[PDB]
RNA sequence: CGCGGGGUGGAGCAGCCUGGUAGCUCGUCGGGCUCAUAACCCGAAGAUCGUCGGUUCAAAUCCGGCCCCCGCAACCA
RNA sequence: GGCCGCAAGGUUAAAACUCAAAUGAAUUGACGGGGGCCCGCACAAGCGGUGGAGCAUGUGGUUUAAUUCGAUGCAACGCGA
RNA sequence: CCCGCAGAAGAAGCACCGGCUAACUCCGUGCCAGCAGCCGCGGUAAUACGGAGGGUGCAAGCGUUAAUCGGAAUUACUGGGCGUAAAGCGCACGCAGGCGGUUUGUUAAGUCAGAUGUGAAAUCCCCGGGCUCAACCUGGGAACUGCAUCUGAUACUGGCAA
């Protein structure tokens, strides 16, 4: 069968919104394609600055950006160069007085989105995919992850038939709407095709909801 | 009939040092011993069993320069002489009399020892003997004769014959430059890192 | 200390409703060399889990042999599902001269010079199992005299 | 099975025949090409495999394969011929020697020259 | 920087050579044991094998890089 | 070929040629106009329809300079749109 | 056979590299051309067809074919089987033949032990010797598992007697 995605079918219930702020119909899509520049831009930026969550967030006049990633050393770079840099190149785009917030990922290995990216990173390298897919499995089980599901699917090794391959430790209640599963997606461009990696990660369960 | 081919090229096919240059420079600075010789060095495949006899088998059969039909006679002899195989095998691989100066430090290689051997610098028993794989005897005296004591190679191998570990089952003397065959070497003065029960197994199929 | 060699690795399917599901067997047999020899035999569906549950079960499942000065005491004979099996006493120098999982089965043992021969089906299985029983029925000249209750010097 | 019926009745050797009966224990023998043509193989495969039906020395009419690529041979062309099947071929059991008495060896061979009849290029 | 050796639960030690198997002692907790401590017995917890990689069906083990630690290394007026 | 038989035939008993399998037991599925058990608007009990008429709409076909392309058992045909 | 002369000077090839089986990549071709001992390979990324590079194995040889034994316990004496895989006559009676409960005596045929004669030399094997070594030649032994005759043993088998 066809599955849900794990975090829009747990929006309010767990999991928060990535774009949190209010508009009328009036200004609603113009900030929609203004938020989709700011992340095409970011992630295109910080390809190698290991980005996991932009959180987009307007005041009425102002835009304020909040880039969760795992080394903010690199991002941030010498003082306050790359991150002005970023600020004045996100101000133009959005036309706004921008302003940028950076949060720090203690456990990059239970991110899901990293996780994945690390995986496609490794893929483009021409590592063997079972071994790229167990060392994660592995990582995230060792960190403390509840349970983790990794999956990889097209082509694999060049093959001409195309081939899905998944890997589960622990346990992943999807059907569990008060679990946390973090889920993510990346895709590998190497040179037979692309290759789509899937990442569930299941951190725990939060009884008291807190939306 | 002799291998004319490069020697660290066999040197690394087998992974082990062959001892088959005089060893002035180390192996891993004239060659990368790791890697294997081709296009599919740096590769490592699983070898099976008779992979890994008949590695031992050349390995043995190059270190000593022997080619296949000269080492199945030796193979024959030994196994109808009475007692360990193997031990006979190694043990007249050793008489073989290149190995016998070579031992003697009278070459700085094998190869060099069966060049004076070839070229007529070696008498045993007063007797110039021409054979590389003369099997020589107890109690043979093996000498360089007059013509050759000139050569200034003889000396430089006989420095690098000292700087290698003396064998005790010869007794050599630099000055003479002569040396005592006194007994067959036993197993324990041979190499440990060769193998027996592999040749022996390769040729008892 | 204990020393292990995988003898054969074997691919086989289920046929299940939706296709065929294939799944690897292991054969395996470790030993300590001084006498002690035991082989285990694992399944998974990838090769690497299946070798270490046959090597767990290896490990586990040993038995003690007799050996005299690193070979047989006798020759012995030994039977299975199709697997023949007989192995002779020979002289110190000659080698394990022996066939596939019987060499394995002897090498990990510790048999330095045996003759031996694999009669009927050659079953990698059946002969590591045959192989295996017939060292275990192999006594010692000590374990004869003590159940003939005589001297060693009486039995010769 | 009991020896006194072995004693009374022997085990009687079975006598293998030879697959090469033409060649009439021979490595090699003469034949002249009564036709050449082409045949298409077995099952599994396809091709057009070049055959010669060939008058041996010794009456017997064989039909012989000719291996490599290309050939000169004809009719009224005497051949070599020795033992060995092509097996997806019914009833060919014998090869041609190419490099042999009236047959060229293959053009433009670089490996299996020997095997061929191709002489050593410069 | 030159050469060599080393890094394994918190500590002190095996396991490295032969690629498959994380062990021993102290320490911690609990129970029994002791009136109790102590001693003794039984359980339970604790490394990811310094780290980054490479090889392989599979790496504490094989190879390389980096990080450190130690020994050796010729220089202080 | 021999022997036996009125005959039908019986008995003794090959070879050339041809293939790389033929077979025995058992294992997991699927199937059976095999057997048992169970469920679902599956049937049965009911109500209202479609198939007849006109028109709307989609498809096939035919036509056209073009009638853009795709979906086309259930699970395409008021589908992408 | 020895001594002298000159100068690396005159002297390396063949098969194979999908598994069995030690040794891999690229290019050309597209169920064609072709390969093949078996299993198979080739229909557009061929480690299996051709060429190249690299490698592996032998080497003045290397491959192919033919032939015998081996593996083949696949004619099984050593050393197999016959309920369903090939294999118990449809069933019985019975001659020749094969086998023979138990005790004693006797014989010495089978059996065993010893001795004698012979079993040509060469070949095979062991210890030596001579060709510079080896092949080769050679001294002495061992062996030639056998046959015959004689002298003994009498447990078993056979004969004879009860
Ligand atoms: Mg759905
Ligand atoms: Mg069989
Ligand atoms: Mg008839
Ligand atoms: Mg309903
Ligand atoms: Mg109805
Ligand atoms: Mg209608
Ligand atoms: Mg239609
Ligand atoms: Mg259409
Ligand atoms: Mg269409
Ligand atoms: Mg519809
Ligand atoms: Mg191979
Ligand atoms: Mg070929
Ligand atoms: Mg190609
Ligand atoms: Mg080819
Ligand atoms: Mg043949
Ligand atoms: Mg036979
Ligand atoms: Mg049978
Ligand atoms: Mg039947
Ligand atoms: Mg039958
Ligand atoms: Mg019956
Ligand atoms: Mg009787
Ligand atoms: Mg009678
Ligand atoms: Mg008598
Ligand atoms: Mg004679
Ligand atoms: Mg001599
Ligand atoms: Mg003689
Ligand atoms: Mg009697
Ligand atoms: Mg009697």
């Amino acid at each position: 069968g066809q599955k849900v995605h794990p975090n829009g079918i747990r929006l309010g219930i767990v999991k928060p919104w990535n774009s949190t702020w209010f508009a009328n119909t009036k200004e609603f899509a113009d900030n929609l394609d203004s938020d989709f520049k700011v992340r095409q831009y970011l992630t295109k930026e910080l390809a190698k600055a290991s980005v996991s969550r932009i959180v987009i967030e307007r005041p009425a006049k102002s835009i304020r950006v909040t880039i969760h990633t795992a080394r903010p050393g690199i991002v941030i770079g010498k003082k306050g160069e790359d991150v002005e840099k970023l600020r004045k190149v996100v101000a133009d785009i959005a036309g706004v007085p921008a302003q940028i917030n950076i949060a720090e990922v203690r456990k990059p290995e239970l991110d899901a989105k990293l996780v994945a990216d690390s995986i496609t990173s490794q893929l483009e390298r021409r590592v063997m995919f079972r071994r790229a897919m167990k060392r994660a499995v592995q990582n995230a089980m060792r960190l403390g992850a509840k349970g983790i599901k990794v999956e990889v699917s097209g082509r694999l090794g060049g093959a001409e038939i195309a081939r899905t391959e998944w890997y589960r430790e622990g346990r992943v209640p999807l059907h569990t709407l008060r679990a946390d599963i973090d889920y993510n997606t990346s895709e590998a461009h190497t040179t037979y095709g692309v290759i789509g990696v899937k990442v569930w990660i299941f951190k725990g369960e939060i009884l008291g909801g807190m939306a | 009939a002799r291998y004319l081919g490069p020697k660290l090229k066999l040197s690394r096919r087998e992974g082990t040092d062959l001892f088959l240059k005089s060893g002035v420079r180390a192996i891993d600075t004239k060659c990368k011993i790791e890697q294997a010789p081709g296009q599919h060095g740096a590769r490592k495949p699983r070898l099976s069993d008779y992979g890994v006899q008949l590695r031992e088998k050349q390995k043995v059969r190059r270190i000593y320069g022997v080619l296949e039909r000269q080492f199945r006679n030796y193979y024959k002899e030994a196994a109808r002489l009475k007692g360990n195989t193997g031990e006979n095998l190694l043990a007249l691989l050793e008489g073989r009399l290149d190995n016998v100066v070579y031992r003697m430090g009278f070459g700085a290689t094998r190869a060099e020892a069966r060049q004076l051997v070839s070229h007529k610098a070696i008498m045993v028993n007063g007797r110039v003997v021409n054979i590389a794989s003369y099997q020589v005897s107890p109690n043979d005296v093996v000498s360089i004769r007059e013509k050759a004591k000139k050569q200034s190679r003889v000396k430089a191998a006989l420095e690098l014959a000292e700087q290698r570990e003396k064998p005790t089952w010869l007794e050599v003397d630099a000055g003479k430059m002569e040396g005592t065959f006194k007994r067959k070497p036993e197993r324990s003065d041979l190499s440990a890192d060769i193998n027996e029960h592999l040749i022996v197994e390769l040729y008892s199929k | 200390e204990l020393q292990e060699k995988l003898i054969a690795v074997n691919r086989v399917s289920k046929t299940v409703k939706g296709g065929r599901i294939f799944s690897f067997t292991a054969l395996t047999v470790v030993g300590d060399g001084n006498g002690r020899v035991g082989f285990g035999y694992g399944k998974a569906r990838e090769v690497p889990a299946a070798i270490q549950k046959a090597m767990e079960k290896a490990r586990r499942n040993m038995i003690n042999v007799a050996l005299n000065n690193g070979t047989l005491q006798h020759p012995v004979k030994g039977v299975h599902t199709g697997s023949r099996v007989f192995m002779q006493p020979a002289s110190e120098g000659t080698g394990i001269i022996a066939g596939g999982a019987m060499r394995a089965v002897l090498e990990v043992a510790g048999v330095h010079n045996v003759l031996a021969k694999a009669y009927g089906s050659t079953n990698p299985i059946n002969v590591v199992r045959a192989t295996i029983d017939g060292l275990e029925n192999m006594n010692s000249p000590e374990m004869v005299a003590a159940k003939r209750g005589k001297s060693v010097e009486e039995i010769l | 099975a009991t020896v006194n019926q072995l004693v009374r009745k022997p085990r009687a050797r079975k006598v293998a025949k030879s697959n090469v009966p033409a060649l009439e224990a021979c490595p090699q023998k003469r034949g002249v090409c009564t036709r050449v043509y082409t045949t298409t193989p077995k099952k599994p495969n396809s091709a057009l495999r070049k055959v010669c039906r060939v008058r041996l020395t010794n009456g017997f009419e064989v039909t012989s394969y000719i291996g490599g690529e290309g050939h000169n041979l004809q009719e009224h062309s005497v051949i070599l011929i020795r033992g060995g099947r092509v097996k997806d071929l019914p009833g060919v059991r014998y090869h041609t020697v190419r490099g042999a008495l009236d047959c060229s060896g293959v053009k433009d061979r670089k490996q299996a020259r020997s095997k061929y009849g191709v002489k050593r290029p410069k």
